[PDB]
RNA sequence: CACAGGUGAUCAGGUAGAGAAUACCAAGGCGCUUGAGAGAACUCUGCUGAAGGAACUAGGCAAAAUGGUACCGUAACUUC
RNA sequence: AAUUCCUUGUCAGGUAAGUUCUGACCUGCACGAAUGGCAUAAUGAUGGCAGCGCUGUCUCCAGCAGAGACUCAGUGAAAU
RNA sequence: UCGAUGUCGGCUCAUCUCAUCCUAGGGCUGAAGCAGGUCCUAAGGGUAUGGCUGUUCGCCAUUUAAAGAGGUACGCGAGCUGGGUUUAGAACGUCGUGAGACAGUUCGGUCCCUAUCUACCGUGGGCGUUGGAAAUUUGAGAGGAUCUGCUCCUAGUACGAGAGGACCAGAGUGGACGAACCUCUGGUGUUCGGGUUGUCACGCCAGUGGCAUUGCCCGGUAGCUACGUUCGGAUGGGAUAACCGCUGAAAGCAUCUAAGCGGGAAGCCCACCUCAAGAUUAGAUUUCCCUAAAGAGCCGUUGAAGACUACGACGUUGAUAGGCAGGGUGUGGAAGUGCAGCGAUGCAUGUAGCUAACCUGUACUAAUUGCUCGUUUGGCUUGACC
């Protein structure tokens, strides 16, 4: 149930002797440091806790340099945590590695990352609101939100009614992705499917959930 | 939406902003210090910097290339004169921003833009 | 080349040689076709009227006058479809997308040849 | 790319000449139709003394479109026109003459006859 | 449109209990010695050790 | 109100143009007494738009479209 | 029918489908001959209906430009 | 309620009920099969586009698995519209001597409000969480999602006189919906490249620039984007509804029920995705630091982050931004010169010149070890241990 932290490096694709175009995506996986080990005794469940990337000493507070030391790895540009099991827990030990073998060819696997951030968005965009007449004596309420309730009974909005706010820039998870190609001496991990983010975002690739 | 985009508007229309632009950089090239302000001082590093790139191998045709960017024959004679052969051997930034405060009439930030090398 | 390295070395394992010829020029090319089991090379002969160049993302549209109704196709150009193509007129335009054509149809549908 | 009230030239030996779409078969809000998606039809204007009358009401299939049909390796592949073959009762081809290229979506076992007429099957 | 009643005093002033003033960093240049802002050239032209007339 | 309104007559440059239309200029006169940023939703005013082309709607409202000169050619009907 | 309630009268045409439209019928609730009858070329920013062209009207909205909206500095209302 | 609670319909946006339209599970059937008919359970999802008419409706056309019945001020005009109704003009029919009138008709006819509170959608600041800090997290809980067609095979088998034609199993391919994404196909692309009309200017020619919607036109990078691409709606677990039981007495029999043991639905609870310790019950683990520390903030360079914020990166021990170098992409053949031509122009030098936002690098410029906040071992009671 472990997965690895990746970034993402862009889109292209790959051409079958078939001749079809599969859509894929390419992930970079550095090393994947663990930095600690978390069982159902000292903390009540099962985890493992890697790091990937680098970060000046200058940039690393003292409390993350004595966390890495303890560790004996190179500190990261961040930390990601796997919810795990007991067969996971087999052979990753305190500073052990987890690169690109993880994943095999044509294995679905669950990928995760921050969407693009759209910013403040109407409900038109946000919530596939239908836009009112363009014409036909329409007043400036061309993309309004229409009604939002109804009259006295309830008199109020209800929670969770579709409005304008903040659109993308979220936890996204895309399920049943295939593995395309695995590459581990460089560090490659190649996709197929659309990986919410932008290139050079973090993005987090486990086994599928659903199988 | 501004994903990965370049550029100022600045309140101003797109001949207009050309045309402000082409006017503080011959200003800033006679001069060769100048004062305004911090928005248009940064943005006046992606006009004026490649103009003295080109000037600094000197043709006709690179000689006619800056007169139709700048429009000035005084300033594109001092620039292909001058400017030219002093930033020869400088790889790009020929020009520092130094902020200098608040402006009194809007409380507008404000910059010196000046040529490096005894400006 | 337009791209972060490591999708350059995805995309730079995957081209197919292929002879060089600009818009306006008259190709043919062989397309791989499956019936049920069976593979044949159809031709599709006609004039390019436009190209994108995006090294594995390259394509180009090849227009012709298929029994009346006229027929355009946008081939990816590193694609194992594309058995092949050769240059039979090289073309003399004006302009890299020659869109103009799609309104031309007999006498007035014809480019210069380049020599 | 055919929706409704979208006129389609006739490729067939039926006597119609122009139809227009009425109907895009196949789901309850179901939007547009491709090549080889069967549509409901109006005769707009027909041949004189032809198999088909001015003003029937009968099925079509989409042999070509000007949007264009995409393939497996990324191409598309698109028409100078919006073209369509009349169909019977039980949606089957009642032509003995194809007119001008189809594509190869129309493979399979009731648009055989179309395929087989076609001059050119792209 | 419009209020139904006049709002108190208190709650006037706790909509105005985010209005700060901006206090600007400064920073005491190592030529001339005198107080200036923060990345910002001194009254008389001195920045970073430098001088620009 | 230092208000986008209204207010009679006179003078009438150039290049295009039938023109006092229109576009760019002359003499002359101005930049319309808050600015600086940013470049969300939404509003206004515009530009472009795959495929379809009135399916919109009370209604083609709005928009789009047409647009010049010369020549050819032009129906029902008519009080000619 | 600018008159007809019953009424979307009936029949014909037009549309895939027409309470509107056109033609006709006459059963004129409740036309009718200078509070003029029936037509009528031309004319109308007149009413209705139908086409070609054309289109962001729409399927279904997308992108972009400018003015606001947002932030800072200055001035500083309103109804309630 | 008349010191004013805006009428019908449409649009937009909904929310609930179940007397269920589809899909799901059943009993009976005048249930052979396929199709139905009734009634029970069931509200999780889904539940058309048009022609006519101001219409709601209704008729009709074509679909669909189905085109549900209702409540919500006959939901929704400080959200839009304004066709009808219902002002003032005008006319017809009719009534009136008339002024006028008509749940008769007809042509025409100003829809204001910058949101204080509640509500809701987002996004912050403060304080608290038994010293403080950097991170990682558990999950009390909350939300989202939940639809379905067709084809093949089983099998032309069961069934049926034939016509026809399955349940239960399995394989695929869709439609509507949603999410992400931009590799592809396209759209846009007003600091990219060209063509070109008019005029003005740069002394002039040449070459360029201003203005005319970006003057117009043809292309087009990045980004954004759909109509493009990829993915999703689970066939699992638990307890149940109707319904069907097993054994079994009350009631020697019978009986699903009283004791006891089962099966059983798209429904409930989990399972998937997102949020989540202000869960004041304020949780957990790993480190770091305490005579201003660990850190945080200000400031600066900024970002596919963003209204301001917040969040992310970097600040010389540096690629954070701009420039610069080299590529790529786009445009399509610069200028100058030469040649051919009377000339317009064509050809060569030369796939040239230019090239936004792209890729990779590179300290040339700008990111000043400056200031501020934040301490000094963290109360007491009890128990275990020491």
């Amino acid at each position: 149930a472990i997965g690895l932290v990746g970034k993402k490096c862009g889109m292209t694709r790959v051409f079958t002797e078939a001749g079809a175009s599969i859509p894929v995506t390419v992930v970079e996986i550095s090393a994947n440091r663990i930095t600690q080990v978390k069982n159902t005794d000292v903390d009540g469940y099962q985890a493992i806790q890697v790091t990937t990337g680098t970060r000046r000493d200058s940039r690393v507070t003292a409390a993350q340099k004595g966390h890495f030391a303890k560790a004996g790895v190179a500190a990261g540009r961040g930390v990601w945590e796997f919810r795990a099991n007991d067969s996971d827990l087999e052979g990753r030990e305190i500073g052990g590695e987890i690169l690109a073998d993880l994943f095999e060819q044509g294995q679905m696997v669950d990928v995760t990352g921050n969407s693009k951030g759209k910013g403040f968005q109407g409900g038109v965009k946000r919530h596939n609101f239908s836009m009112q007449d363009a014409t036909h004596g329409n007043s400036v309420s061309h993309r309004a939100i229409g009604s939002t309730g109804q009259n006295q009974s309830p008199g109020k909005v209800f929670k969770g009614k579709k409005m304008p706010g903040q659109m993308g820039n979220k936890r996204v998870t895309v399920q049943g992705l295939e593995v395309i190609s695995v590459d581990v001496e460089k560090g490659l991990l190649v996709i197929k499917g659309a990986i919410p983010g932008a290139t050079g975002g973090d993005v987090i690739v486990r086994p599928s959930v659903k199988a | 939406m501004r994903h990965r985009k370049s550029g100022v508007k600045l309140g101003r229309t797109s001949s207009h902003r050309k045309a402000m632009f082409q006017n503080m950089t011959n200003s800033l090239f006679e001069h060769e210090l100048i004062k305004t302000t911090l928005p248009k001082a940064k943005e006046l590093r992606r006009v004026a910097e490649p103009l003295i790139t080109m000037a600094k191998e000197d043709s006709v045709a690179n000689r006619r290339l800056a007169f139709s960017r700048m429009r000035s024959k005084t300033m594109v004679g001092k620039l292909f004169g001058t400017l030219g052969p002093r930033y020869q051997n400088r790889p790009g930034g020929y020009l520092r921003i130094v902020k200098c405060g608040n402006r009194d009439g809007d409380n507008a930030p404000m910059a010196y833009v000046e040529l490096v090398d005894r400006d | 080349s337009n791209k972060h390295l490591l999708v350059q070395a995805v995309e730079n394992a995957q081209i197919i040689e292929r002879p060089s010829f600009g818009p306006g020029d008259t190709v043919v090319v062989q397309v791989k076709v499956r019936e049920g089991e069976r593979e044949r090379l159809q031709a599709f002969e006609g004039i390019v009227i436009a190209k994108r160049n995006r090294g594995l993302n390259s394509a180009f549209t090849v227009r012709k006058i298929s029994s009346g109704v006229g027929v355009e196709r946008a081939f990816q150009l590193h694609s194992p479809i594309i058995e092949s193509i050769e240059v039979k007129r090289r073309g003399a335009v004006r302009r890299a997308k020659l869109y103009y054509l799609r309104e031309r149809s007999g006498k007035s549908a014809r480019i210069r040849e380049k020599l | 790319m055919i929706q409704v009230e979208s006129m389609l030239e006739v490729a067939d030996n039926s006597g119609a000449r122009r139809v227009q779409c009425i109907k895009v078969l196949g789901g309850s809000h179901r939007r547009y139709a491709s090549v080889g998606d069967i549509i409901k039809v109006t005769v707009k204007e027909a041949i004189p003394r032809g198999r088909v009358k001015k003003g029937d009401v009968m099925n079509a299939v989409v042999v070509r479109t000007k949007k264009g049909v995409r393939r497996p390796d990324g191409s598309v592949l698109r028409f100078d026109d919006n073209a369509a073959v009349l169909l019977n009762q039980n949606k089957a081809p009642i032509a003995t003459r194809i007119f001008g290229p189809v594509t190869r979506e129309l493979r399979g076992d009731q648009f055989m006859k179309i395929v087989s007429l076609a001059p050119e099957v792209l | 449109a419009v209020q139904k009643s006049r709002k108190s005093r208190s709650r006037r002033d706790m909509r105005r209990s985010h209005h700060h003033m901006t206090v600007a960093e400064l920073s005491v240049d190592a030529t001339t010695g005198e107080k200036h802002r923060r990345h910002h050239m001194t009254k008389d032209g001195f920045y970073r050790g430098r001088q620009l007339f």
